[PDB]
Parts: C-alpha cells; structure tokens; sequence
C-alpha cells in the first residue's frame, strides 16, 4: 500500500511544510535532489510518502489547498519550497473566510473540484492505495471547512480506502478570533462521521508545553509548531520505515479503535524543544517512558487520569535495547495498571525503530486512544454552547446559507460522543 | 505417496521458507537445485521425493505453494538465495493486505485470490500419482493466516475429499508481537477450520520464545530465531514420511495413532536437545536423558503442563544414532520416576520411531550439531489449557463487542462470532470431558 | 473222555468229524434314503451359499455407503460455503452502498440548501 | 463252488495284498501267473496267468498303487483294482453317503463281471477296517447292496477291530458302531480281529519291539489262510460258506467267532520245533494267544471248532482233546452239545520266506463263538457313549448328510446285541 | 490331495518368506534350482507345497498379497526371492491402511479379485485340491482385513475344500499402535465363522519366549519370527513328507476339532532360538516331551493348567526310537493325566518323522486344541471392550463405511466363544 496527502489551510499548510521538511530530512532529500545519506535504509518504504518522477529526483505525494494565495508562496518561497510539483498547488484566489460555512459551502465548493481531481490523479496514479492523510486547523475556515468537505467527498470516490487527519483543535490563548468553537464543533461533527483515525493535537497543550515546561517566553507560531512536526514524524515512522513489521494504517486503525466512532488519539512525544536549551542526550528509556506517559507531555490538554486508556501504542527511536524497553513499558501498566481499560487485553503495543529523528539520539512517540480525551470535547462544546446560548456570532453562518438547526444537530452530536466516551468507564 | 506444503500468512510463509531450507540441508540441495546424490529426476524413484518433484534435468523444486495477500514476505523468497529454488508460480502474492482480520481473508480480499491459488495447488498434485494430502502452515491469529487459511481449507476438503489435512498453527503468545484483535481471529478460524482439518500441531510461541531465552541464550529471541527452532520440530514431525527406512514410516498412521475422536485433536510436540554452539562440544547426550528432558513442562511446545491433565496418546519420534534396546529400558525408566497420567482407556502408549538420519541443523544457526534427537507427539487434555487462556481473552473483549464492527463491516454476521465461541464452548467441555475418568 | 465222535467226510486232501463230549442237555427300492443324503447336503450347503451370498453384497454395499456418506459431504457444508460466502456480498453491498447513500445526502442538503444564497442582500 | 474276495479300505487292502500273497505261496503261483480243487479262489486266464477272484477298492490311490507297483503288479487285471480320487477322510458319513455313492456302481459292476464267469458262486469274503473312513462307510454301502443283487450267497466279514495304540484316531468308535449296526443284517458270519491281540502276539512270540504294519498282516493272513483253506484245497469241517454259519452261528445275529492261530514262533527258533500235537492245541486254548482282547474263561462257549493243518492223524487230536478238557475251564453254555467239529488238512502250513514266522510241521486254528466276544462290544461302546454324551464329533457327519437319529438308534441296537449276547449266555 | 498358499500382509508375508525358505531347505531347492540333497525322500509329497514347472526347476504353490508394494520387493530382493512366479505377486499400490475396515472393505475389495482370480488359476490348475492355507497378522490391516476377506470369498468358490490359517494374534509389548484389538476382535469374529482350523500364534508368547527363556535382549522382528517359521515346519511335516500315514488336512481337522467352532490350536515347539547349546544336541526325548508340554514353550500365551486339552497331537523329528517316544508320551497323560478332557478317548495322538529340520538332531512340535486358549481371547476381548468402552479410536472405522454395531455383534461373538470354551470344562 501507499498514502497521499492533503494539506489545507494557513495552519494545515505550515503544519505540513514543517512536516515534510523533517521527513524529507530523514530519508534525505535536497530541495528536489535525490538522496544523500550514508545510512542505506530510508528508501525502503519511501514509496509510501513519495511518488518518484523525472531523473533521479524525488517529489512528495502531496497536494496543497488554500482559498487565498498567500500561504502557498509561503511554502514555495520558504524551506523545502522547490520540492512540490506545481499542479499539486491548488490556491483558491477568492477570500479564505475563516468561517467554516465559507469553506464548506460557498468559497469551498467553489474550488473543491480542482483539488478533488488532482487527488484523483496522484492517487489513481500510485501503484495501489492505502488511504489519505490530511492536515488542518479544526477552527477558522478553509481547511476546517474546505477540508472536512474534501474527506466527505473523498469518501465516496474512495470508500474502501481509509482515513487520517491531523486536526489542530483550537484554544483561546494563542489566536483569539471570536468564532473558533463554532467551526470546531462543526468539524468535530464532520470528522466523527467519516474518518477512522484522527490525531487530536490541541493548541492549549501545544502552547502550555512550550511554556511551563520549555522556557519559551512568548511562544511563536513556529518554535511551537515544531512540536507537531516532530510528533507526526514518530506517528508515521512505522509505516515510513523498517521491516520490523509493516503498517497498513488499517492494521493501525482496526487495532487502535475498538468503536466505530474514530476515537481521536491524543498523541505525545518524548524529548522536546531546544535550540538554546537541548544538550541532554542522557534521555534514558526509563526516563524516556514515564515522560511519555506524562500529563503535560501529551499533545492533547487532557491528563489520562480522568480517563482510562482504551488502547495505546508507542514508537521508539534510536540504537537502544528492548531488553530495557520491553521491561520498562511492562512496568508502566503496573505502577499505573489502574488507568487502563480492564477488558481489552494486550491494549498496549510498542515498537522500536533504530533511526533517530532530527537531532536526538533517543526519542519516543505516543498514540493514545483514551476516554479522557472527551476533556478536550467537553471543553469546546461548552465554549460553543455558551455562544450558541444567546445564538451568538452566528449571523455570520446564518446568511452564508445554513440552517438554524445544523448547529444543534452537531452540538447534539459532539455532546453525544461526550457521553459514550464517558459511557466507557465500565 | 506424495505431499504438498501450502504456506499462508506472514508467519506461515516465513516458517515455510526457513523450514524448507532445513529440508534442503538434509537431502543436500544447494539452492541452485541439483543434489549430485544418486539419480531421481532421470527417473524419480528415490524415497526423498516425498515432498519434491524432480524438474527438467538439474533443479529439484518443492511441492509447495506460498500464498500471502501482501508482497513483502514472499518477495523475501524471490530475493534471498533460494530465489533459485521455486517456479515463480508457486509463489502467490496478492496486492492489498488482510489487515489483521478473519473478516478480510475469508470474505472480502480473500475471495479474490483463492481461485488462483486453488489452481496451482491442483497443477502440483496433478503431477503426482497418488497424492496423500496436505500440510497447511498458518498463523493462528492475524489476517490472512486465519482468514484465507479457513477459506482455503473449506475448499480443499471439497476439491479433494479423501486426502487428509495437517495444520501447523502458530498459537500467539502475548509478548512475541500479537495484536489486540487476535483472540477473535484465532477463535473465528479455528471454529470454521476444525471440521475440515484431520490433525493439528499447535505451536505456542511463548513456549518457543521461552526455549530460546532458556537454552539458546538469546536476550532478544529473533523472528527468524524462533523459526529455526520450529523448523526443526517440523522437520522431525515430517521426516518419517520423507527419506525412509525399515526403522519407521508415515504419520498416515501416526494419526490413527494420535487422535481418537473426530475433533482434530491437537497434538503437542517437544523437540529434544536444543543446545547452543558455544556448547557443540559438551554433547553426545544421554539416550535416556534426551527422552527424559523432553518429558518436561519447561521444554514444551504449548504453554501448559501435562502433569495436571491426563494423556490419551504418546508417540516418540527419534532421530540419529539410536537402536531400540535403549529407548526400551529407558522408557520403563521414563515410566517409574514420573507422573504417568494415562486416561482410563488408552493403553499406555509410545509407538516410537527411530530414523537414523543425522539431525542436521542450520550452519549459520545457533543450535549445534547433534548425535541424536527426540520429538514426542503426545495428545493430552491439558492442551485444553491453551483453549481458554485464549477463550478468556476472547470473552471479555466480546463482552463489550470490542472490535466487532471491523468485521461486521467487511461483511460478517454477529451470530458467526456468537455461534463460533459457542463451539469452543463445546470443545473445551468435550476435552476436559473425555478426560480423567471413573 | 468216553467220548465217541461220529465221522464226517473224507477228501483227497482232508477229513472232518464231530467229537461231542457230554450231552447237549432285505429289499432295496430303499436307496431313497441315499438321495436324501444330498437333499440335506446340497441344502445345508446351498444355504451356506445363501447365508454367505449375503456376507457378500453387503461388502459391495458398506464401502458403497461411505462413498454415499462422503458424496453427501461435498453435499452439505461444501456448498454451505457458496451461500454463506454470498451471505457476504448480500451483507456488505448493504453496509457499503449504504455508507455511500448517506455520504450522498450531504450532497442534496449541501446543494439545494446552498442555492440559498438565492437570498442575498 | 467259487469265492470272491472284496477288499475295501486301507487296512482291508493291505491285509488282502499280503494275504493273497500267502495264497500264491501255497498253490505255487509265481507273480507272473503260471503254476507249472485249487481254482476255489482263482479263475484260469488265457493260457499262463492264474489271476484271483478279487476286487480291491479304495477311495484314495496310494494303497492300491503300491499293488500296481510291487511285484504282484503282474497278478491282477488292472480292472480288479478300483481307486477313487478323493479320500473318505475317516468317517462313515463320507464312505456311505457322499463320496461313496460315486464309485459304488462301478465296483458293483466288476464284482458281477467276476462272479459272472463262475458257474455257481457261493459267496463273498469282505475284508475291511472296523473303524475309519471307507473301511466302515463304503463297506456298509457295499454290503447293503450285495445282499440285494445276490440274495442267497452268504457273506463273511473279516473286520479289523481297532485297538488304542496301533494307530486309531479319536472318531473311530463312532465309525465301527455306525457300520456294524447297518452292516449286521446283511452279513452272515464275521471274523473280528482285534489289533491289540495281534500286536501283542507280535511283541510276545515274534519278539518285535516295533510291530510293523505289514508285520501284523503276515500274522493275520495266516489266520485268514487257515480260516479259508478248508474250501480252497477242499476237505470238510466247512467245504462251503453256508457251512460256516451252520457250525459257528446259532442265532441270526451274525455271530462273531474269535479265532486263535496255533504256533507262532520266530525263525531264529525255526529249529527248536516239531511242536506237541497236543500242545499246539493246548496253547491255542489260551487267553494269551487270542485274536480279540477278551477272555473266554469269564463267559460261556456256544460253538467250538478246531481247524488243523499239516501232518496230523485224528487218533491224536482225539485223546488230546479229552486232555484239553480235564485240566481246563470247559464252559459250554447249557444247550450247545460239547462241540469241537475238527478238520485236519494235511497241507504244510506254508509261511512267507521274507517273513518272521518260520516253517511249521503242523498248526491249529480254533474258531470259537463265545459270549465273551461281548466284552469287545462294550470296550468299544464305552468309548462311543461318553464321546456321544457330548456330541463330540457328531457334526462332521451331520454335515456330510447324516441324521442324528442314525447315531442314536444304531447305538440303541448294540444296546440290544450286548444284551442279546450276555443274555443267551450262561443259564438255569 | 494338494494345498495352495495365500500369504497376505507385512506380517503374513515375512511369516511365509521365512516359512518357504525353511521348507524349501528341507526338500532342498536352490533359488529356483532343482533338488540337491543326497537323502532321497523329499520329493515324495512335494506335490503338496510345490507345483513344478519349466525345466527341472520348482516354484512354490504360493500367492502373495499386499496393499502396498514395499513388503513384496522384500521377498524378491531378499532370501529365496527368485523362487515365486511373478504373477503370483499381487501388490496393491494404494495405502495399506492398517485398519481392518480399509482392508476388508475400501482398499480391500479394490484388489480382492486379482488375488482371488490367481488363486483360481493355481488351484483349479493343481491335480486335485486339498484346502488353502493363509498366513497373516490378526491385527493391523491388509491381511488381518484383506485376508479374512479372501477366505470369506474362497468359501463359496471353494466350499467343500477346507481351511487353514496361521494368524498372529497381536499384543501390546512388541508393536504399539493404539488400534490392534479392534482389528483382532473383528477378525476373531471372521475366522470363527469360516475356517475349520487356525493356529493361534500369539506375539505375547513369541516375545516372552525370546526373552525370559532365550537371552535375546531386545528381540528383533527376525530373530523371533524364526520361531513361527520353525513352528509351521513341524505343523506341516506329516502332510509334507513320509508314508507313515498321510494327512488330508481334513483327516487332521475332523480329529483335532470336536466342535464346529474351529477351535484354534495353540502350538508349541521343542528346541528353540540359537547356535550354541540346544545346538549341543543332547535334547533327549524325555527332556524333549516335558518341554513341549510346557507352559513357557507354547506359541500362545496361555498355560494349559487353566484349561484341559480337548485333543492334542505331536510330531517328532529325527532318527530316534518310539520304543522311547510311545512310552514317554503315555507318561505325560499320567504325571499330568488330570488336565486332559475325560470324555474324548485317544485324544492324544503322535507321529514320528525321521528327517530333522534346519540344524537340530532332535525336535518336536505341538498342536493344542485346549480350552485354556480362551485366555488369549478373554485377553484381546477386554483390551477391546475397554476401548469400545468410550467408543474409542473407532471414528476411524466409523467413517470408512461400517456400522456402529458390527463392532458389537463381533464383540458379542468372541465374548461368546469365550464361554463355550469356558463351557467345556464339564
Ligand atoms: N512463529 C512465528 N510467528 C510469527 C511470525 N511472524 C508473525 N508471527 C505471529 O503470527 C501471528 C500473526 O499472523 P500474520 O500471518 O502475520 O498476519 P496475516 O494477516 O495472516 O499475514 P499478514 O498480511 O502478513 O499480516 C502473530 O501471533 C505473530 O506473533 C514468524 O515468523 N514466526
Ligand atoms: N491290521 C491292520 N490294521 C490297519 C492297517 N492299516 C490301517 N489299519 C487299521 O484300520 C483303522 C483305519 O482304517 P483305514 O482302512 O485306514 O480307513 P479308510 O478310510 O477305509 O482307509 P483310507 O482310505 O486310507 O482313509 C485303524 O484303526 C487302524 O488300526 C493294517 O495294515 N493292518
Ligand atoms: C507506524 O505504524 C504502525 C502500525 C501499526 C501499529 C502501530 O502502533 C505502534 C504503528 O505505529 C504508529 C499497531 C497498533 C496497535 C496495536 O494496539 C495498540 C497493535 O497491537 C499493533 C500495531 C502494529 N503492530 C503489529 O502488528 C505488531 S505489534 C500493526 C499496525
Ligand atoms: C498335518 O499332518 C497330520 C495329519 C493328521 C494328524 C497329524 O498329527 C497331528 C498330523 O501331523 C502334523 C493326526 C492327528 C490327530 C489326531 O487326533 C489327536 C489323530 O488321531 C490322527 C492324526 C493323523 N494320523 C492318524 O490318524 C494315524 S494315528 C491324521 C491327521
Ligand atoms: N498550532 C498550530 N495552529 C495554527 C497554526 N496556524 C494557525 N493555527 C490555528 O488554526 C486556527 C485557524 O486556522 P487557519 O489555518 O489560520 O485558517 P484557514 O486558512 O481559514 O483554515 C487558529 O486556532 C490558530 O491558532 C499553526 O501554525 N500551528
Ligand atoms: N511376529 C510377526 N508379527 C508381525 C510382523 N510384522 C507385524 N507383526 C504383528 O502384526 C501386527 C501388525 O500387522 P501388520 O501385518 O504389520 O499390518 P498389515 O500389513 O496391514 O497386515 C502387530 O501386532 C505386530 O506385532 C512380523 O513379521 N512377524
């Protein structure tokens, strides 16, 4: 199998720029240039993230969508800007909106096709499909809105093939914007219906990580962003790499998710941050693990604690011994045996991969299907419900062509999930 | 007369490939093909042809199918030397993967390749005057190992009524990488499998893994590490029907011997002297002891113990320099300082079979050269232990529908799940039932 | 003794004579009894040819009712296969082409209520 | 006038062959034939051969083949030798019903074919084994039928009553009892010859550790010579067969005379002899020198009758019988005078040259009929009884076609004879 | 009369290989070659065991049957392998089975004819018939099963002609094989119905002879086997030899067997085993007899003791005097007069033959129809009944095409014989 990428929105489109350029660094690609890295592995399963074209050169299987030029020429005029095949660039002209409606109805279904139809090519092009992965902000528009739409249109053009989203659930500290909950709760609805897995990367953590544990005074959009980029890195490693067994993304779904409702894994990462502060290396394995099962070492604001894990998976990074890893993990379901679902047996599985990421001799990444994650929901739902209260900033969606009650039948869908998530401490 | 090896599933295949090699290292086929030993192929009249059919004029080719629903595994074989050993046709690979569920293999993505497999299968036993059956290797749990296997089996028992079937199943232990959904898969297949199978060599990974930490002394037990171990069990289990001698012959009647009651009875094996080069020069091991240490909970095959469960058919398989006068008054003694355990009505068994043939191990292996080796195929009501160690895992997952829908989607029914576990219910009760009496 | 012995006969090569010592003082019309012999044989044996003509065509039967007890195994669960593996196409094209028939009503509701911008200022 | 010898059964035949030899050695017939009142047994052939009036009939080859082998091979028409493929396998069942029926019509032919040339045949001398296959089975069936195709003409059976040691076989009692029931109305007179007693004599006087089959025969043939003979060289006491039952048997029931040949003694001792004309007589009156294993000193006598041979003039016999009386257990039953019809024959009692018995200057014979032959009738009947008391071997017959009620009712006839015997016996 | 031979089964076919080559040695035949032996007797009644063919050469009247090649090329490539007429070789291709069902129904009535129809030739060929004698294992298949079948088909093509079997009733020490009783009890039924004589050679003695009394550490299949070979040699002598009176096999049935139910003679033999000190030749006649009427010296496990004899017969071997034999036997029915049926008069008969066997200046052989023999039966019956108990390994015959109850109506036939055999101590 092999996977293609949809990258959509101001956020979705840095989130992935930064993504690409740390995965491209792992297998080792110049701007387009071939491969340069004296360690041979890399190209094994570079099939997954790279369709290879003219000359020894490389090109990612990625497609880029925005409903205003700007944030595209951010990528071209930028890091690994010369890498993407120009007709994998779908810029919207128009006005982004930054209100879901615009991106899921009006300025959205304006572009939709051009996207949908290059995905068609790249996909129906690659030898045999796996699914799709998309990245975006779950708040604001184009990407929260245009995106949710794409998947709701990919599904149907591609139903047997399954689904992945890195969705940045937004917060109040770090980007204000009157509206977010509205967009979020609209998309939360969207997601739950038709993906099989979605990573819940929250900014309230992402920011709060960068503060109380990582000096960073006034945490940037970049220096921050970074976290996620490295997080996606691990979360893909085992589809991206070895022969230490494969990763049908499916295998990963129908193992992670017990219950159809795409239960969004909260992720976490091992080592973090530093330009001006990283010199540790002495990041041990004990010291690594009980740091990966930490509260504010997770990408979702949400301490396991207030919810058991349904199923968890960890992926480890570097020349280090499982002699020690096997035994260290098997201690975490002991010193913490209580907060793990009783009823799903070997619901902790781990894997070890011997090639470090950018810097960092040792690293681990965490995948967390836990009930507790409704904490993120019970939050946005009440940020919302407290606005949908006095039927608030809604005249903005009123008029763009929606019905009064779609807000309810999506509040009362989230507010649902809430309490089957709550329902599952039995 | 002749014997086909069907390999299905990642495990199935990797056991195959790294077992079929111990096949070659014993009859003397260097990948290439030709065994510049006597004739065959200019008139295949040798006793070694049990498994192979002689090609053109040179190469020796197994009677094999390797079938998986991914590439990877089989591409392995088409890559590493031995690449030269098979017709590219015997290696069936099938694009999209079985994604870890019986649902997949047996219904959706299985249906697609089954008819193509089932062809080259025939195409093999078609040249072969008097085929006497199948050896199906597969993973107990997990995708195509459980799913397709069942479908395969269902169908064979159709296109070949008579010809009996021996499954070698790798029953999955917690640590040696399972996956959540496994219980479901193994309980699924093993219900729908069991009336189409005649006899079944369950091989629990733990116990193999265990042996590798134990005597082989590997901190890490490698995937191909476990296989070399098991391939040896597999060699010894076969073999009796492979090269020959007045010594002993087939399992055609070592079944007759092993399973008394329709239900597929699952023999447990117990290979003899595993010891690691580093110690290849301590040996010549007590003809008595190999026996006596093979009668050991700690040296088993399946994670149980036959000292809290009655025995209903013992059967030693010996190899190398051993004349009976030994075994004999060395069984009497494997009878007095021991928990005997023979159930009410199955005499007090031990049909035994020496084979003379040096028990050749692998050269880049870890096991060392051996002067003689035991095997023990005993069927016991204690294999029933592993039947609920799994069934418990099943139950309480199913007691909340856990992962159900991932199948129901791919097309199954609920009442399959329900009524399949309602059959192990019977087997578990069947087992412990026939057991110990008054 | 005081015996006498009156003399009886004289030949060219013999003589006889009493020597008394003290006073004195079919038909077979019935070999029907012989045909009968065989009337019993060729019975008592032409009835171990017909208590054994029997031992026979049950043999050529027993091994015929296993060819009957196994023809009729391809019979049942060797086709239960095909109309259970159909009660698959049935069960899926329902759950699939019905995951298509709802992920297709966010089409009508998203198009005939987006042509709502028919409102406009 | 003329006399036929029917030999049936292995014994019958071997006694025949080895007695018919003592016939030749007496009238001087070279095997070939020519011997350059004696035709009593033989009919003269073409111009040279002398040929017996004989039939030899067995249901195997073997026995008769060795007659067609050993010199004498020249003595018979190959026709008089009837052999019959499948054996009688040791049961009256077989002979008399199954494999007998098959050959009986062929025999019965050449039998006629023989008495046909013969103007005034006076009867038959049938030799057969008491027990055992065709000797009992066929014999009976033979007998049944002769008493038909030849009403008058009497019949003399010489039966070899089987003793434990000199190879019997389990089933024998059945066979003897069987035949001898179904035989006895068709027979006129019957010379029972118990083997023990012949065998005994052989260990006794002949001094053979081993008593050979043909060893026994040379003995018996001599008895048989002396019993016949009176009708062969001619010269009374019985010149004709109907003179046998005149003198020996008083009551229909076939009465079985016991004999007692005189001086058996072994060359080695051929030059001790000329034996007391008295003694030969007087040792012949001896339990120890008998024929049937009984004793006539615990059973009454009902017809004595000596047969003498050789150089003996009456004036001896006579006051030598008086003395064979006074120092003896006389035993004459109530009403049978005090017999002794005697017959000297002058004829040197010639014995066989490759024999064991030696040349003799006179010999006795004694044909006495006594209620003590009745001992041998229950010595057998016991063997029978307790075998039959568990059906022992029954079915091996019932299979070959017999009835149960045959067995039952045949033993229910010896029951009478045994009572008949002892009954007529000693009186008031 | 003249007898032909059916040899059927891995057992039946060594049993007879070993037989042939000790009888062929007695009359003296090369591989095919004529006769070379300066004592003249031999050829008398070589009619019985030899149909003579092209040139001065010889060929046995034998027919060989097996449901798998193997054990035939054992005979051809072996001892007197070149002796048998190739179309007296009926090999079955197929699979033996070693489960009566296979041999008496499926794989059996598969061959049957080819056998049946060569017997037809060889029989209806020889001058006049006697009976047939067959040799086989009474447990395992093809022979226990095919064989019992043959006789059940000979009878009918040959009813008047009668029946002989050397049937090795099997044991548990020496060949395991969880099934044997089943086959045995199946055949015990078979035999009892339609032979008139069978020799019950039991391995449990045959092995226990070779142990207890005959050094042999771990007794071979050969070195063992041998016993039976020499036992058949005697048991035939008097049909095979002299003129010291004949032997219509019939004349041997209707004397040995009082009661239709083919009462299996347990046999015994005089000297035994080896080149050493029975090969010292002071085996005297007293010392010979009271060793032939021994417990430990019989071919069936079974001491007369626990059963009187019905009828017994002995055949003696060598230049020795009956002066001594007559008198020595007539002592055994004295210092043993008690254990001999009261009611069957001269139920001990003996014969002497002056030509020794292989080696051995003196030898005797024993034929024993004794009630005791039910000890062998009461044995297999309960080895059986204890399996047919929990309806055991029977699914093996279940499915090959038999009825559940045929196992009973043959258990309840043996278990019958048992107690007319018991019934006959009255
Ligand atoms: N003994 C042994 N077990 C293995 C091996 N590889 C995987 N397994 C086990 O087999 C089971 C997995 O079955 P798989 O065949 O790998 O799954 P599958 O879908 O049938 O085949 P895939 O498509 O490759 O997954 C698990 O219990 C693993 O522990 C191996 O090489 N040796
Ligand atoms: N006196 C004497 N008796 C014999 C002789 N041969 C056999 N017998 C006896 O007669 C009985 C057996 O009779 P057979 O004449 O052998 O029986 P058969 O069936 O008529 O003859 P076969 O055709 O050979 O079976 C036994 O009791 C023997 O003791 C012999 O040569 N002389
Ligand atoms: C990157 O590719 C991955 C792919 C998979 C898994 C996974 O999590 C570690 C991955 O890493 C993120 C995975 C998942 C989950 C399980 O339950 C927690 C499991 O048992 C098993 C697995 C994977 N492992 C195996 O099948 C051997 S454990 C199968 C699919
Ligand atoms: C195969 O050749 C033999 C054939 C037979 C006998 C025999 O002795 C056992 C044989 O030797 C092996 C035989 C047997 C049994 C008797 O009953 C014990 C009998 O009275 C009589 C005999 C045999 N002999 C005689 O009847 C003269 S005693 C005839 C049948
Ligand atoms: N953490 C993460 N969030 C971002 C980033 N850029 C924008 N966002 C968040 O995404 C939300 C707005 O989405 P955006 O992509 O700007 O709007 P769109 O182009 O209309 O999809 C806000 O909650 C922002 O905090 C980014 O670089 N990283
Ligand atoms: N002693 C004797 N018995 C044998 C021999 N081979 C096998 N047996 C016995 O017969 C049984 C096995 O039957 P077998 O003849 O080998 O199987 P078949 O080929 O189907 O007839 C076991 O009880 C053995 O003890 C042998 O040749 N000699």
């Amino acid at each position: 199998r092999e996977i293609v990428h949809i990258q959509a929105g101001q956020c979705g489109n840095q989130i992935g720029a930064k993504f690409w350029e740390v995965i491209s660094d792992e297998h080792g690609i110049d701007p387009t240039g071939s491969y340069h890295g004296d360690s041979d592995l890399q190209l094994e399963r570079i099939n997954v993230y790279y369709n290879e074209a003219t000359g020894n050169k490389y090109v990612p299987r990625a497609i880029l969508v925005d409903l205003e030029p700007g944030t595209m020429d951010s990528v071209r005029s930028g890091p690994f800007g010369q890498i993407f095949r120009p007709d994998n660039f779908v810029f919207g002209q128009s006005g982004a909106g930054n209100n879901w409606a615009k991106g899921h109805y009006t300025e959205g279904a304006e572009l939709v096709d051009s996207v949908l139809d290059v995905v068609r090519k790249e996909s129906e092009s690659c030898d045999c499909l796996q699914g799709f992965q998309l990245t975006h902000s779950l708040g604001g528009g184009t990407g929260s809105g245009m995106g949710t739409l794409l998947i709701s249109k990919i599904r149907e053009e591609y139903p047997d093939r399954i689904m992945n989203t890195f969705s940045v659930m937004p917060s109040p500290k770090v980007s204000d914007t009157v509206v977010e909950p509205y967009n979020a709760t609209l998309s939360v609805h969207q997601l739950v219906e038709n993906t099989d897995e979605t990573y819940s990367i929250d900014n309230e953590a992402l920011y709060d990580i960068c503060f109380r544990t990582l000096k960073l005074t006034t945490p940037t959009y970049g220096d921050l962003n970074h976290l996620v980029s490295a997080t996606m890195s691990g979360v893909t490693t085992c589809l991206r790499f070895p022969g230490q067994l494969n990763a049908d993304l499916r295998k990963l779904a129908v193992n992670m998710v017990p219950f159809p409702r795409l239960h969004f894994f909260m992720p976490g990462f091992a080592p973090l941050t530093s330009r001006g502060s990283q010199q540790y290396r002495a990041l041990t394995v004990p010291e690594l693990t009980q740091q990966m099962f930490d509260s504010k070492n997770m990408m979702a604001a949400c301490d396991p604690r207030h919810g058991r894990y349904l199923t968890v998976a960890a992926v480890f990074r570097g020349r280090m011994s499982m002699k020690e890893v096997d035994e260290q993990m098997l201690n975490v379901q002991n010193k913490n045996s209580s907060y793990f679902v009783e009823w799903i047996p070997n619901n902790v599985k781990t894997a070890v991969c011997d090639i470090p990421p950018r810097g960092l001799k040792m690293s681990a990444t965490f995948i967390g299907n836990s009930t507790a994650i409704q904490e993120l929901f019970k939050r946005i739902s009440e940020q919302f419900t407290a606005m949908f209260r006095r039927k608030a900033f809604l005249h903005w969606y009123t008029g763009e062509g929606m019905d009064e009650m779609e807000f309810t039948e999506a509040e009362s869908n989230m507010n649902d999930l809430v309490s089957e998530y709550q329902q599952y401490q039995d | 007369r002749e014997c086909i090896s069907i390999h299905v599933g990642q495990a199935g295949v990797q056991i195959g490939n790294a077992c079929w090699e111990l096949y070659c290292l014993e009859h003397g086929i260097q990948p290439d093909g030709q065994m510049p030993s006597d004739k065959t192929i200019g008139g295949g009249d040798d006793s070694f042809n049990t498994f192979f059919s002689e090609t053109g004029a040179g190469k020796h080719v197994p009677r094999a199918v390797f079938v998986d629903l991914e590439p990877t595994v089989i591409d392995e074989v088409r890559t590493g030397t031995y690449r030269q050993l098979f017709h590219p046709e015997q290696l069936i690979s099938g694009k999209e993967d079985a994604a870890n569920n019986y649902a997949r293999g047996h219904y959706t993505i299985g249906k697609e390749i089954i008819d193509l497999v089932l062809d080259r299968v025939r195409k093999l036993a078609d040249q072969c005057t008097g085929l006497q059956g199948f050896l199906v290797f597969h993973s107990f749990g997990g995708g195509t190992g459980s799913g397709f296997t069942s479908l395969l089996m269902e169908r064979l028992s159709v296109d070949y009524g008579k010809k009996s079937k021996l499954e070698f199943s790798i029953y999955p232990a917690p640590q040696v990488s399972t996956a959540v959904v496994e219980p479901y898969n193994s309980i699924l297949t093993t219900h729908t499998t069991l009336e189409h199978s005649d006899c079944a060599f369950m091989v629990d990974n733990e116990a193999i893994y265990d042996i590798c930490r134990r005597n082989l002394d590997i901190e890490r037990p490698t995937y191909t590490n476990l296989n070399r171990l098991m391939s040896q069990i597999v060699s010894s289990i076969t073999a009796s029907l492979r090269f020959d001698g007045a010594l002993n012959v087939d399992l055609t009647e070592f079944q007759t011997n092993l399973v008394p009651y329709p239900r597929i009875h699952f023999p447990l094996a117990t290979y003899a002297p595993v010891i690691s080069a580093e110690k290849a020069y301590h040996e010549q091991l007590s003809v008595a002891e190999i026996t006596n240490a093979c009668f050991e909970p700690a040296n088993q095959m399946v994670k149980c113990d036959p000292r809290h469960g009655k025995y209903m058919a013992c059967c030693l398989l010996y190899r190398g320099d051993v004349v009976p006068k030994d075994v004999n008054a060395a069984i009497a003694t494997i009878k007095t300082k021991r928990t005997i355990q023979f159930v009410d009505w199955c005499p007090t068994g031990f049909k035994v079979g020496i084979n003379y043939q040096p028990p050749t191990v692998v050269p880049g292996g870890d096991l060392a050269k051996v002067q003689r080796a035991v095997c023990m195929l005993s069927n016991t009501t204690a294999v029933a232990e592993a039947w609920a160690r799994l069934d418990h895992k099943f139950d309480l997952m199913y007691a909340k529908r856990a992962f159900v829908h991932w199948y129901v989607g791919e097309g199954m029914e609920e009442g399959e799940f329900s009524e399949a576990r309602e059959d192990m219910a019977a087997l578990e009760k069947d087992y412990e039932e026939v057991g110990a009496d008054s | 003794a005081d015996m006498e012995v009156i003399e009886l006969n004289k030949c060219t090569s013999g003589q006889s004579f009493e020597v008394i010592l003290k006073p004195p003082s079919s038909l077979e019309e019935i070999q029907k009894k012989l045909e009968a012999a065989e009337e019993r044989r060729k019975y008592q044996e032409a009835e171990l040819l017909k208590h054994l003509a029997e031992k026979r065509e049950h043999e050529r039967e027993v091994i015929q009712k296993a060819i009957e007890e196994n023809n009729n195994f391809i019979k049942m669960a060797k086709e239960k296969l095909a109309q259970k593996m159909e009660s698959n196409k049935e069960n899926r094209e329902a759950h699939l082409a019905a995951m298509l028939e709802r992920l297709q009503e966010k089409d009508k509701h998203a198009e005939e209520v987006r042509k709502n911008k028919e409102l406009k200022e």
